[PDB]
């Protein structure tokens, strides 16, 4: 339900990694697919020549952690006007702490050796719970039903 | 601009935020909105050069460069007859997990 | 309004209730001073620090900084950010 | 003998096919095909592998992942027909996707040089190949004028980014 529209009308946009994270721009395409772009590294812009309708957003290029756009999790180009091109600002999200607490770890210890922790089996879990592009674009469907 | 920061004495911590404008005597109006003590009774401490209740808290090193709110600056307090500074340390963190070298 | 969150070693960090509200433990047992009883100083001081982060960026328009997290507490943390529910 | 995969991109009509086949018989004269020659560059003799493009265009995963395959692109455009020479930019917009890198090795390619009455200025031609960081050559598939320097130079940018 979440896909880009076939508008064939160009919108030059510029992608902004204000992120100390590598970002990797996944785009949305007509069928509901997530089709990742080249990555950014940390603070970095190109100018993509989008087009309006598409659908974006915004990963870790590594981690697949989530990441904000202009302050939310999806980015449509509008229509330029007078040539002006369209900024998409990417940041960090203010991630809950046990999450950030599972980022941290899961890039310090191998998934083989995370059972080997002293952590209880409710957060053995949700380490292995890497973050999954699919459940977010279900989720996200559902968010908006209103 | 606000700068964040640890007012910390014995073994308390208050973590409150004041601009960078704000006077160091602005600031013991609000240790003495926490910890009943008068700013007369006072002594503030960045790390250990006496704070002058006339400086702005910029004037003294806290910059919202080097006092972000998620690792604040460490500003010691003395209560009075005055005390010497003491800060009680933190406990300490454990020995490194061998999965996690 | 300020309220009390002391830890395992006898620790007391003063902070403001909006901004203890983050943790979900913390708000339903709040009535103004929280102890914890195997939480110690040196992660209190640090899920003290995410309250003010939090509430900081939680709206910010622009770019927010990454929270530090040192491997020698990344595994103690994990552990209090999961009671805290935060 | 290492192999190197060209690719000849560019709008109808420019002379994507007429450049291949001076480069491989010399014998200027119409389908999407490939052609393979052996040739000597820098004393070194090397194959050339040519994939002139053409027909309709596609974004399919089987047509992505075919452009994926050439080591080298040709950003052909007509000095007569000023559309092709401001379509030159999605041509590399496409190049850089697939090849999911910003440094391609690719060189920008003026044809029909032989006619009387140019559209396209080398002014134009010179500012936008300085923006690409990529060479620029004026070739004419009637003459050989730079046939071989259009083709030469680009194996010459695939031999540079060898890492
Ligand atoms: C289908 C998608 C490509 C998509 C699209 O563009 N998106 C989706 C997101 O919004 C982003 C944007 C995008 O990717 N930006 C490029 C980009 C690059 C780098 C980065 C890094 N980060 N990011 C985010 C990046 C984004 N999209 N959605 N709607 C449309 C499109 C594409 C264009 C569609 C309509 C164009 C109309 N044309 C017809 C007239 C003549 N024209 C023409 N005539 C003949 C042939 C060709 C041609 N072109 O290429 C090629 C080759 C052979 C060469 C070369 C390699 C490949 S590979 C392949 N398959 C090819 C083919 N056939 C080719 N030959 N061209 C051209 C100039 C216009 C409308
Ligand atoms: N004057 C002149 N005409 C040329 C030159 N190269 C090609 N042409 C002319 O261009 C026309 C089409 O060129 P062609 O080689 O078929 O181009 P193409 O890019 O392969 C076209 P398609 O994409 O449809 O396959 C022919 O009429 C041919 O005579 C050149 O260097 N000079
Ligand atoms: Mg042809």
């Amino acid at each position: 339900v979440l896909r880009s529209v076939n508008s064939r009308e160009p919108s030059q946009v510029i992608f902004c990694n204000r992120s100390p994270r590598v970002v990797l721009p996944v785009w949305l395409n007509f069928d509901g697919e997530p089709q990742p772009y080249p990555t950014l590294p940390p603070g970095t812009g190109r100018r993509i020549h989008s087009y309006r309708g598409h659908l974006w957003l915004f990963r870790d290029a590594g981690t697949h952690d989530g990441l904000l756009v202009n302050q939310t999790e999806l980015f449509v180009p509008s229509l330029n006007v007078d040539g002006q091109p369209i900024f998409a600002n990417i940041t960090l999200p203010v991630y809950t702490l046990k999450e950030r607490c599972l980022q941290v770890v899961r890039s310090l210890v191998k998934p083989e050796n995370y059972r080997r922790l002293d952590i209880v089996r409710s957060l053995y879990e949700d380490l292995e719970d890497h973050p999954n592009v699919q459940k977010d674009l279900e989720r996200l469907t559902q968010e908006r039903i209103a | 601009m606000d700068v964040f920061l640890m007012i910390r004495r014995h073994k308390t911590t208050i973590f409150t935020d004041a601009k960078e404008s704000s006077t160091v005597f602005e600031l013991k109006r609000i240790v003495e909105g926490i910890l009943k003590r008068p700013p007369d009774e006072q002594r503030l401490y960045k790390d250990d050069q006496l704070l002058d209740d006339g400086k702005t808290l910029g004037e003294c090193g806290f910059t919202s460069q080097t006092a972000r709110p998620q690792a604040p600056a460490t500003v010691g307090l003395a209560f009075r007859t005055f005390e010497a500074l003491c800060i009680e340390p933190f406990s300490s963190p454990p020995e490194l997990p061998d999965v996690m070298k | 309004m300020y309220v009390k969150l002391i830890s395992s070693d006898g620790h007391e960090f003063i902070v403001k209730r909006e901004h203890a509200l983050t943790s979900g433990t913390i708000k339903a047992m709040l009535t103004n001073e929280v102890n914890f009883r195997e939480i110690p100083s040196h992660v209190l001081s640090k899920v003290c620090m995410y309250f003010t982060y939090k509430v900081r960026y939680t709206n910010s328009s622009t770019e927010i900084p990454e929270f530090p997290i040192a491997p020698e507490i990344a595994l103690e943390l994990l552990m209090a950010a999961n009671f805290l529910d935060c | 003998m290492t192999e190197y995969k060209l690719v000849v991109v560019g709008a109808r009509g420019v002379g994507k096919s007429a450049l291949t086949i001076q480069l491989i018989q010399n014998h200027f004269v119409t389908i999407e095909d490939s052609y393979r020659k052996q040739v000597v560059i820098d004393g070194e003799t090397c194959l050339l592998d040519i994939l002139d493009t053409a027909g309709q265009e596609e974004y399919s995963a089987m047509r992505d992942q075919y452009m994926r395959t050439g080591e080298g692109f040709l950003c052909v455009f007509a000095i007569n027909n000023t559309k092709s020479f401001e379509d030159i930019h999605h041509y590399r917009e496409q190049i850089k996707r697939v090849k999911d890198s910003e440094d391609v090795p690719m060189v920008l390619v003026g044809n029909k040089c032989d006619l009387p009455s140019r559209t396209v200025d080398t002014k134009q031609a010179q500012d936008l190949a300085r923006s690409y960081g990529i060479p620029f050559i004026e070739t004419s598939a009637k003459t050989r004028q730079g046939v071989d320097d259009a083709f030469y130079t680009l194996v010459r940018e695939i031999r540079k980014h060898k890492e």
